[PDB]
């Protein structure tokens, strides 16, 4: 699931606070590296999960 | 308009299911091919 | 040369009145011109010295304007160890005080550079960005510039939707698109890209199409297209005014097409003075439309929009354009306090549509009442106009 | 990740959050795709975001330190991720949903040693990436001789010697230490890993004297770090551009050494105090401190290649505040990128990126053009010319795609026989602005991609290949198709093992030779092909995507095949080949059905020469045959003039508007997608209905042929009865046609698609079936 | 309005079909390998 970089991103997120599941953290890291806005990624993730 | 919006939501769900299966298949390919 | 002569608003180090915005800069609008240089230092005191006050708040707003102009021009001279007791600069800023010579040389050159930057950005936005092409094509198609299109519609095309084919049928996408393309093709003036780009928007779906009141066809709303980031100065007022003008033109065209269909049904094979009543009703509407733009107001409106883009900030250019659009709408006396005038006109138009249906069938009473009510409402409107202006 | 990696990751995150409704997983995918910065470069409120993160961070200092370490390691999308994390922590619902979903998922489920390790790791990476490419191996005695290290070597009783004499001894000591030799009183000692030489001063010295000595000594410790760093970074495995950076550092160290020699000569002349010495050293001291900071930023994560070039551009931007720093950054960026940027220019200008250090932006991987011709994926397009967004500089980050495209285009021209070397290629040196390099790369791309396109068009004759394909797969040359049908009428109609593929090839060759298709220069390139399954079965299976019981015949499997040769093999793939083969098989089946209907009507003409009153049973059969033939002919004419013809016209027009390989691919793909959309290749039910109609026509033809054979000799279910079976077959075929028409009408109502309306008009031209279709709609 | 939703439905039919087809192609490759 989470690759070395994806696990590193998840560990960075948890160090900043919050638990990103290895799939969720890998997906968020991919979205950030997908040439996308991290704030837009957060908004889409909130619309999906919280809604 | 609203019926088309509901169809868009249904197609979004269809793409969701198909692409979640696609992500699962990518996981299976990472587990098998490597 | 980095933030004035390089017009950048990318300050996260708490040293500017400009805070880079991840969304305002990209979505070039009033939000861009507001917070592209977001208020990292709402007061630009924490941004620069007291000698930069010539363009200090100007720099704070200029970062945001550069973010608004970023999608078309973000990079330019506009947009994104001390010695021993060396008396030279000491006296230069001491005998003549520091801010004195600073404003004489730098802040004066700073103001000159800011003005040149604003002028260059405005010229780049207004020269060939197709933004004014959007307005021109809106006036050409959303307002039917070619008389051939209107004549073809009132002769052959204004058959189904003029009275209303069906709530669902008259809103068919493919048929409506074909009709719009045919109306553009019938005229060699609706060929503009924004003429075909005139799209469909709605607030209420079709509900009824009874050809008794003036409800003939008022569902479609013309929405042309413009360039980006020409929407830096985009406020809701100008778009709303354009949509309202298109809707009013559509309603007037519906009334005229109902009259044309009445005449056609009469000529296809108790009804006297119907054409006279129609002309009497149409005279004032034609006068108002010509006052809005006929041949002189047709250039006055263009000149007002020609001065719509002359500001150093997108908000001010938006204000000028919106003022021109509002003046064009006010030419027709579109005051919001005229809701009772709208009701009177609605009653008159319902009578007009009923009379058009009656004349299509073969009413004489409707025509006589139309003439009498035309005289009476003309007197009432004259009194109202005298009381208002 | 994959081509559908956006949707896959969106749905994976939606399922991870256990949220498939609300906005929707496809809603999140669309939000990411539509709202998306082209790169992680937008600025954020560093102070505000740090505070927001620290409000819920396990350690805000840890967050700041993690950011610093990530910057050392050249971690991507960290500040934007910080802003997104602050926003999400503000978003308690999104954060709570993610936390609950993660819980549910979890419940379900020395300096010398480090330098040697770094050199070994660099060598290992270079061996893994070089495919056996040899690299220089420096004598290990250089790295294994601590006496050969250039850093600071890593006294009389100060209470007894005179303060001036002690100061002079310490001055000699500091000249030695700053010159790489531990001093008498203050000596800079070994650094544990990446660090400077630690200065330990004698404690009995005068307070102010020792203080000023240490104040000057900061440059000495920084230089001991810089000399050790230069010696360590001088390893070849660190990179050729890294080698250039190390050489630049050594030259700067040499200039500082010249300054230190001047300082020793001035110490011989006695023209300073400790504070005056520090004052004179201040300019070079600041430069050395900046160099040490830059070296830490680079080597902490070993920024090498274009990652180091992006770091150099970022350093030039951070040095824009100080003009000397910005100018030195631009100059040193030019000097360092000269190797790397020249390789990038070689990659973009000649299609070959050469970097034994593996610091090239445009990469190449093993690919087969023959595989590109036979498989749907383009092996030559993807593997043979890859794009690595890790050796692309920040100044070249936006243009990494265009540079790699120019390189791939030059390589394609070379495969097309044109030696790739961009004549407008420019030497690439990193400065504060790579905008000029971007323009040069754009010109190099407009040269290389144009060269590849010209080779494919003129040299490779892609237009000639298209004409041959239209003649063979689409049967543009009707004479060849008629000849093939005539020769393979009894060969293809035979079973899979009963029809000789050699006989099929011979009949096709005879058709081409004895037909007008011999006029095509590439007419001989066509061959007979056999499908792995039935055309209708394949259409149904592909639509339902996520042969002992079905009759197999050579007529069913008959189709045209074409081989692709590079770079045309790198252009022609097997997905388009499969679509074209399916179209050819469908066209052959339709032509066979039309021929059978014509043959049935021709034998039905025997009643015209016979008495008209002894054809009562055959009257219905002849009428049904004529009606089916007319309906098939009208449908075929409409389809040929509206579905396939629009695809061919779109292909021609868009390829005429195509200037590069991507443009030509887009043109061909637009034509193919229009063909696929207009051919109704998405409904297996529609394919089954068409097969049912064709089978009904075939059964009616078989019954009529059996009746004709019986009449000639006199002079299954279809053959059992003459007119009743004909009536049943006509009813079934009409039902299938009506179902197809209803499905087409539904598609027209939903997708503005006028094809169904045109088909209805074509079949209901005389209103024989217009009323039937209208009644069946209700 | 409704035109955007109609275009969304037309694109989304192909989007669901393409996701399913990509899954099917991946499944065929996995079964072969």
């Amino acid at each position: 699931v989470l690759s070395a970089e994806e696990t590193e991103l998840f560990e960075l997120a948890q160090a900043a606070g919050g638990a990103m599941d290895p799939e969720v953290f890998k997906i968020l890291v991919d979205l950030l590296k997908l040439n996308v806005a991290p704030l837009a990624v957060f908004q889409m993730l909130k619309s999906m999960c919280a809604g | 308009m609203k019926d088309f919006e509901n169809q868009i939501t249904e197609l979004k769900k269809e793409n969701f299911n198909l692409k979640l299966r696609i992500y699962f298949l990518e996981e299976r390919m990472q587990q098998e091919f490597h | 040369h980095d933030w004035v002569y390089s017009g950048v608003f990318r300050d996260v180090y708490g040293e500017f009145m400009i805070q880079v915005n991840h969304e305002y800069l990209g979505c070039r609008d009033k939000s861009y011109w507001t917070h592209g240089y977001v208020l990292v230092s709402k007061e630009v005191e924490a941004c620069v010295p007291v000698f930069l006050k010539h363009v200090a708040h100007d720099v704070y707003v200029c970062g945001k304007t550069i973010n608004l102009l970023k999608l078309c021009c973000p990079r330019h001279y506009l947009c994104c160890v001390q010695p021993d007791t060396d008396e030279t600069a000491v006296q230069l800023s001491e005998l003549l005080p520091l801010p004195v010579l600073m404003k004489h040389s730098v802040t004066a050159p700073l103001a000159a550079h800011v003005s040149l930057v604003n002028k260059a950005a405005v010229d780049y936005f207004f020269v060939e960005l197709h933004l004014g092409a959007h307005f021109e094509a809106l006036r050409h198609f959303l307002l039917m510039e070619d008389g051939e299109f209107a004549q073809s519609l009132s002769d052959l095309l204004f058959e189904k939707l003029g009275a209303g084919q069906t709530p669902g049928e008259l809103l068919s996408p493919l048929v409506l698109n074909s009709v719009l393309s045919k109306a553009l093709q019938y005229s060699l003036h609706g060929d503009t890209p924004h003429a075909a780009n005139l799209s469909f928007a709605l607030k209420f779906l079709p509900e009824a199409f009874a050809p008794n009141a003036p409800d003939v066809l008022s569902c479609l709303e013309l929405r042309y297209k413009v360039d980006w980031p020409l929407n830096i100065v985009v406020t809701e007022g100008c778009l709303s005014r354009y949509s309202g003008i298109f809707s009013f033109l559509l309603q007037l065209k519906l009334m005229m097409w109902t009259l044309k269909d009445v005449c056609f049904h009469l000529k296809r094979t108790q009804f006297r003075q119907l054409q006279l009543f129609k002309h009497e009703m149409q005279h004032f509407v034609k006068v108002i439309q010509g006052y809005i733009a006929n041949q002189i107001l047709h250039v006055t409106w263009c000149e007002f929009r020609a001065r719509l883009a002359s500001v150093g900030d997108l908000e001010e250019i938006q204000r000028a354009h919106a003022e021109y659009l509002h003046k064009a709408v006010f030419r027709g006396l579109l005051t919001e306090k005229a809701a009772p005038a709208m009701n009177i006109i609605h009653s008159l138009f319902s009578l007009v549509l009923k009379f058009r249906s009656q004349l299509i069938s073969q009413n004489f009473a409707l025509m006589q009442q139309s003439y009498s009510t035309f005289k009476y409402y003309s007197h009432f409107l004259f009194k109202v106009v005298s009381k208002l202006v | 990740m994959s081509e559908f990696r956006i949707h896959h990751d969106v749905n994976e995150l939606l399922s991870l959050l256990r949220v498939h409704g609300g906005d929707g997983a496809e809603v999140y995918i669309d939000l990411l795709q539509k709202n998306r910065t082209p790169y992680v470069t937008t600025t954020v409120s560093a102070h505000s975001a740090k505070v927001k993160i620290a409000e819920f961070s396990r350690t805000p200092e840890d967050f700041l330190k993690k950011y610093d370490e990530l910057k050392s390691k050249n971690t991507r999308n960290l500040d934007p991720l910080v802003y997104l994390l602050s926003k999400l922590m503000e978003d308690r619902e999104t954060l709570q949903y993610l936390q609950q979903n993660a819980k549910e998922r979890a419940e379900l489920a020395t300096w010398q040693q480090s330098l040697e390790l770094t050199r070994k790791m660099l060598r290992d990476k270079q061996s893994k990436k070089n495919s056996g490419q040899r690299l220089p191996v420096l004598p290990a005695w250089v790295y294994e001789r601590p006496a050969l290290l250039g850093d600071f070597l890593p006294a009389v009783p100060i209470g007894s010697l005179p303060l001036a004499s002690q100061e002079a001894a310490v001055v000699e000591d500091l000249l030695y230490v700053l010159v790489g030799v531990d001093g008498r009183y203050i000596s800079a000692q070994p650094l544990t890993g990446r660090q400077g030489r630690t200065f330990l001063v004698d404690p009995n010295l005068d307070l102010s004297i020792r203080e000023l000595v240490s104040r000057i000594l900061p440059v000495a410790a920084s230089y001991s770090t810089v000399t050790r760093f230069i010696e360590e970074k001088s390893s070849f495995e660190y990179g050729q551009v890294n080698h250039a950076l190390a050489a630049a550092m050594r030259t700067l160290v040499k200039e500082y050494l010249v300054l230190v020699t001047q300082l020793e000569q001035l110490q011989r002349q006695g023209l300073l105090s400790l504070q005056k010495l520090w004052f004179y050293i201040q300019p070079a001291m600041r430069s050395l401190d900046i160099l040490a900071s830059l070296a830490t930023s680079v080597d902490k994560g070993e920024c090498i290649g274009g990652a180091t070039l992006s770091l150099l551009h970022d350093r030039s931007f951070s040095y824009t505040g100080d003009s000397q720093a910005q100018e030195l950054c631009l100059h040193l960026t030019k000097a360092a990128s000269t190797p790397y940027f020249e390789i990038l220019e070689k990659w973009i200008y000649r299609g070959i990126i050469d970097d034994p250090y593996s610091e090239f932006m445009v990469e190449e991987h093993e690919l087969r053009k023959e595989k590109i011709q036979e498989d749907y994926n383009d092996k030559y397009w993807d593997q043979r010319y890859t794009v690595v967004q890790r050796q692309i500089p920040s100044f070249l980050q936006k243009m990494a795609g265009k540079v790699l495209s120019t390189g791939k285009y030059l390589n394609v021209v070379r495969e097309c026989g044109h030696d790739v070397t961009c004549p407008v290629a420019k030497e690439v040196v990193y400065t504060l602005k790579e905008r000029a390099y971007v323009e040069q790369i754009e010109k190099a791309f407009s040269y290389a991609s144009k060269v590849l396109l010209d080779f494919l068009m003129g040299e490779k004759e892609l237009l000639a290949h298209l004409r041959s394909i239209k003649r063979y797969f689409l049967m543009d040359q009707g004479d060849f198709f008629v000849h093939f049908m005539d020769l393979t009428e009894e060969e293809l109609k035979k079973p899979v093992d009963d029809i000789t593929p050699t006989r099929l090839e011979a009949l096709l060759e005879l058709a081409l030779r004895m037909s007008t298709a011999n006029t095509d220069p590439f007419k001989d390139d066509l061959k007979i092909d056999l499908m792995p399954h039935d055309l209708i079965t394949q259409l149904l299976r592909v639509l339902a995507i996520e042969p002992t019981e079905l009759t197999l015949s050579g007529l069913e499997a008959f189709s045209f095949d074409y081989v692709v040769t590079w770079p045309l093999s790198l252009i022609i793939n097997r997905k388009a080949l499969t679509r074209y083969q399916m179209l050819f098989r469908h066209m052959f089946y339709c032509k066979h059905v039309e021929r059978q209907l014509c043959s049935v009507w021709i034998s039905n003409k025997a009643a015209k020469r016979f008495s008209l009153h002894s054809a009562k049973w055959f009257a219905g059969a002849f009428t049904l045959r004529q009606r089916m033939l007319n309906f098939v002919q009208n449908i075929q004419s409409y389809m040929m003039f509206e579905v396939m013809e629009p695809t061919w016209h779109v292909l021609e027009q868009n390829l005429r508007s195509a200037s590069n390989i991507d443009d030509v691919l887009g043109h061909h793909a637009s034509f193919l997608d229009n063909c696929l959309k207009d051919c109704m290749l998405t409904n297996p039910e529609l394919l089954r209905v068409f097969s049912k109609l064709m089978s009904v026509c075939v059964m009616f033809t078989n019954c009529l042929q059996r009746f004709t054979q019986s009449m000639k000799l006199d002079s299954p279910q279809l053959a059992s009865s003459f007119e009743a079976t004909i009536t049943k077959f006509d009813k079934n075929f009409s039902a299938h046609l009506l179902d197809l028409l209803a499905r087409l009408s539904i598609y027209s109502t939903s997708d503005c698609e006028h094809g169904m309306a045109s088909v209805i008009s074509r079949l209901d031209f005389n209103g024989f079936y217009t009323e039937r279709l209208e009644r069946l709609s209700a």
